[PDB]
């Protein structure tokens, strides 16, 4: 028995050990409350206005659109504290975390940027931290690990299974089935069980709320397509959700397609992958003909999960989302390109949205087309990856 | 089929519980599989727990994560794991046969196929760890309709509600946790509760068998004076096929000693 | 013969070679004009917004001033776009470029940070862009050198002199002294001769601006005092600036103590270098007893420049300003105590401002004072320099 | 004392053109720099320019900014400088002295102080690179007191308040800068603008040296012609230094060589 609806059509769920259920109505309970709470309101929003430096920019792209009827705005979710969006929403949860009463956090991270969004939450809100990192993605991922070290919390490497992404999301939730009554989980996209496709897109909602207000604004009109890149889908739903309604804009949705969908080698389960069962829900993924979960390859260490949010699946499967893949060196290309013609440094994630957007203008030059590609973080961190590349090849 | 019914029948006659050992299907080697499962059965085991091996099992502990592990190095796949099932059940008649599955390896291709698959190889139950009741329905329906027993969680914190659900979906037996978190020899869970041991018996459940922590003699008698029909041993059971790698031997005899001692426990 | 005053008090200038004045003059007059001109007013306003994110937000940090009267905000100059304050005066002085009508724009760089700011303004706005910078710095700033390359910036190391900051300073200045004609001198601080340090205040002042809004808003009040690192004088010029009028607003400068005043190793000319005339200014620098030029040491990289702006000499002289130094050691402790109690990573530059309010609050703990330290960047760039510290003591 | 004055003079007499070489003091070493200094003024220079070494000669190209490491490597001094000045005059009671100085070393322990120091030495006159002439006042001041030339430079776009602050404020000679940028021979500058020359002569300049670029006896010559007092060259001086630091005999035969034919080229 929930208070909301765990499925988005046949995509989502609660497949978790019967041990963590009441840790999610608990959840969900919470959740709904907080949503109804002014105050609960009003604290988050504090946060995310005067911590975390919301709005973001909407950024007009001119250079890069030139000669072409493309209008292309970027919004600015590289300027969000840390770097990137997955801020919003550890603000949003550790919030709900301490309205439960809880004092310690739980996280997954891959990459990292989850990891260190949940320990700069957890810094500022007085949380103790662990985070669960698959010991592959420890060794190769030393600059985030420090930060979450500097941030005060635990990190603990998982050496079972791929000792990756995945292999972390197991780790958390064995940890939480033993210390839910004092830890909260801070899942770090909108994927996993009910409730937390639907929390970690109300907590990301803000990044379309202001992107239809700022449109608005400037240009009068709706965009013609919102683009985000897809790994667990937490940016691409901030971005979609409060444009779900308005039917003329279009939703499109950008998986990693690595070195070639024909290759094998890439993360795009929701169009490329099989439907399955696997942390928590019901979903498209990235799976052996056994049915043996197997990881998810990009260029962009942070497009690894290995699955898709259900409401993406969802939106796909009526038609009102349509999800596409860029390769590497297309998002290699869309890096470069807007490093040179816009000096701002896109995430290699956010570089696989603005190369799609390429492609619509560089495909059709003389259609009107409005855009706004999410750019859901910066790309400091890529530089020395774009760097071992580009001269590696000139 | 009736394994399990007329195994508690039986045990009851004698004024007995059930000692249930569980190990992963292929951990450390087919054959050595099979020899282990064979030993555990000449030993006193009065049913099998047997795990197919699953590259993320989320309700397990480190034990069982390696025994998975070992499996899948030895290129453990689950048809294979059927192919051994099948052997299994054409030397053991009679021995109830349970399956802890994860919902992937369940749905992938099918979950009626699934428990089609069961019956042909004479499987008698199937626990299916990150399905809980609220998500159950295929599953079970799949399960009665090919004969196979569905296996529900009982948590040590059960509400009513979920009793009466356990109670009412379940076969074969109700397994009963005795703590929360995940498998594993090194955390010891509580005595069953007596309140749900006995609000079990008031809804007609399945015979309930006490999971997670078992590891010793006491804690099989333990489980059988509070109430349960038997208990179930995994980890530790694991951590002597873990430990006698190098010796098949000396594992095959380890194996039979533990066996025999839990087994006797339950008398 | 200027428009505006080319001195504060005793210091400043234009200490330039004859052939360059007529620059100095065109670049005065270009300003003098921009600032009445709306339209140009405008643009820059809308760059500042909508490309590099302004407002900053101002943070209250409570965990750190916790059981004292010390109230503590921090000016949030680390989230604007690049990661520090310089990129509002780049901006400003690439539209004055363009005004001019020059189509290229010259930088010197020491840690590069001016140099990526250089790079990033001039990739918008279509100027060619050549960075000067020390082969030493070249060596040691691989990542910033790096990032110039990717926005298309020209990066020129210097080998002459120590091959450092102030070496860089005089190659700009070479090359301009041949190519005013058609490129601008981007220079990177309040710093410089007439018409730089004004013009970098003016480009800067919206720091202290939104400082003065934000704390009105919040508190219903003015500041006790400001606190700002001082490298060569723009983060804190313009924190400052807005305030010299509010007589009852401390304004506190942060010079670099390196291994302590004492011992030599340090970059705080103001108070314990000596006057001089060097790079187009009468300041205080760092130069041995001869009237050679010295470099300045500093954990900090960025806090590099051998003396400082005219101005703050000049503020320092009056008693409108007090100037104090921080070392290496404080501001390494207040790194870590903002990362852990905050989960914001400061720079090291700014670490200073940060120490220095620490002392403020720890040394009188029950004085009642409403503190604003400028965090004039993010410290992401500073994490393994912290690292191979930390852990090599502990 | 009347050095510069004497010389003009003189030239004039002749009908003849100064030849003025620049140097660094201590360039490669301080005996080997007074070497080149008296085989300089051997081989017929007029006049000396003489660089103090400077930490950031910021009017200075490559080759300069090289002879100014060289000192520094021989741990030149300014002190070392004022000596080997002192030791020079000495030797030659009539050559006029010029220092190219940057502003903080004459700044730096006071400017009156400086000029007084170049007065006991016989310095005659002194250039401070990069003080104009809008912040000339206290330098050429303190110069006038203690007898030195204070030299200005006129840029080869000078408008009419330019030449006139020029003529005003300069003795000695007027220097005519023969192009934007810095010093090098890399870059060879414009024919003096005969309307420089002419309104420097209108406004009782100083008299003029042509500098920067100034490599060649053509360029010498055609300084004269265009009604210049003399030309100055010194990075063409200074890689003859730099080619030869290995051979300090051929150095200074090279530099013989090149400073007669320059003189040769102002007759
Ligand atoms: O002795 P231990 O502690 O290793 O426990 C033995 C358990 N092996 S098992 O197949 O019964 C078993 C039963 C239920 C499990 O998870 C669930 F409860 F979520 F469904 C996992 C394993
Ligand atoms: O022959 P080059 O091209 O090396 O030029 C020789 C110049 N040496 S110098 O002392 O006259 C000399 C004169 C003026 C200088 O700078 C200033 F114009 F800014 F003042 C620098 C050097
Ligand atoms: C982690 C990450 C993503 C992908 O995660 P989603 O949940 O799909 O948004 C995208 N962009 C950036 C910058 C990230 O760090
Ligand atoms: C360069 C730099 C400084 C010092 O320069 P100022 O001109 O004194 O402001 C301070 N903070 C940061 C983050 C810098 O990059
Ligand atoms: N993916
Ligand atoms: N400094």
């Amino acid at each position: 028995t929930t208070l909301l609806n765990p499925y988005f059509g046949e995509f989502g769920g609660m497949y978790v050990p019967q041990i963590l259920m009441p840790a999610l109505n608990q959840l969900e309970e919470a959740f709904v409350s907080a949503q109804k709470d002014p105050e609960f309101q009003a604290q988050f929003a504090d946060l995310l206005k005067n911590y975390a430096g919301r709005p973001t920019a909407l950024t007009k792209c001119q250079n890069i659109t030139a000669g072409t009827r493309t209008t292309l705005y970027l919004k600015r979710e590289d300027l969000l504290h840390g770097g990137a969006h997955k801020t919003n929403q550890v603000l949003g949860q550790a919030l709900l975390a301490k309205r439960m009463g809880k004092s310690e956090i739980i996280a997954e991270t891959g990459a990292g940027q989850h990891g260190v969004a949940s320990a700069l939450a957890s810094a500022l809100l007085g949380l103790k931290c662990r985070i669960y990192m698959g010991a592959k993605d420890v060794e190769r991922q030393s600059p985030n690990v420090f930060r979450m070290r500097l941030m005060g919390a635990e990190v603990i490497p998982v050496h079972s299974g791929s000792a990756t992404l995945k292999d972390a999301c197991n780790e958390a939730l064995r940890d939480w089935s033993g210390s839910y009554e004092t830890a909260h989980y801070m899942l770090g996209t909108a994927a996993g069980p009910h409730p937390y496709p639907t929390i970690v897109r109300e907590f990301q909602r803000m990044i379309g709320e202001e992107t239809k207000a700022q449109i608005l604004d400037k240009e009068g009109r709706l965009p013609d397509a919102v683009i985000a890149c897809v790994g667990g889908g937490s940016n691409a739903i901030g971005m979609f959700a409060d444009f779900i309604n308005d039917t003329s804009v279009g939703l499109i949705g950008v998986e990693p397609g690595g070195h070639g969908i024909e290759t094998g080698e890439h993360g795009a389960p929701l169009k490329h992958g099989r439907v399955g069962i696997y942390f928590g829900m019901k979903a498209p993924m990235m799976q052996t003909a056994d049915g043996q979960i197997e990881e998810s390859y990009s260029i962009s260490a942070g497009l690894d999960f290995p699955s898709v949010g259900p409401q993406h699946a969802y939106l796909n499967s009526i038609g009102r989302a349509d999800y596409v893949s860029i390769t590497d060196d297309e998002a290699l290309e869309a890096f470069k390109t807007l490093c040179r013609h816009e000096g701002i440094i896109p995430a290699l994630e956010s570089s696989h949205a603005l190369a799609h957007a390429l492609k619509m203008m560089r495909e059709q030059p003389e259609k009107e087309q409005l855009l706004v590609v999410n750019l859901s973080g910066r790309g400091d961190k890529d530089i020395f990856t774009v760097h071992d590349i580009l001269k590696a090849r000139g | 089929m009736e394994r399990y019914e007329n195994l508690f029948a039986q045990l009851n006659d004698r004024r007995e519980g059930a000692f249930v050992p569980f190990v992963t299907l292929g951990d450390p080697g087919i054959e050595q599989s099979l020899k282990i499962i064979d030993t555990l059965i000449d030993a006193g085991a009065d049913a099998l727990e047997l795990g197919v091996p699953f590259s993320d099992p989320l309700a397990d502990g480190p034990t069982i994560q390696n025994a998975n592990l070992r499996a899948f190095a030895a290129g453990v796949t689950p048809a294979q794991c059927f192919e051994m099932l099948a052997l299994i059940r054409e030397k053991h008649p009679t021995i109830p046969i349970g399956l802890l599955m994860y919902a992937n390896l369940v749905f992938n291709n099918g979950i009626d196929a699934f428990y089609a698959r069961c019956e042909q190889v004479g499987v008698d139950s199937v626990l299916v760890a990150d399905v809980p009741v609220e998500e159950s329905a295929p599953f079970r329906q799949a399960a009665l309709r090919h004969n196979i027993a569905p296996i529900f969680i009982c948590p040590p914190n059960a509400d009513d509600d979920l009793l009466r659900q356990v109670a009412s979906y379940g076969r074969g037996y109700t397994y009963l946790l005795s703590r929360s978190g995940v498998t594993g020899a090194e955390n010891r869970g509580a005595l069953p509760l007596h309140h749900l041991i006995e609000k079990l018996k008031e809804y007609h459940a399945a015979p309930a068998l006490q999971g997670f922590g078992i590891s010793s003699p006491e804690q099989v008698s333990a489980a059988v004076r509070a109430g349960a029909a038997g208990a179930i041993s995994g980890s530790a059971i694991v951590k002597i096929i873990e430990k006698n790698l190098a010796s098949p031997k000396q594992m095959l005899a380890e194996l039979r000693s533990f066996v025999s001692a839990m087994k006797a426990a339950s008398r």
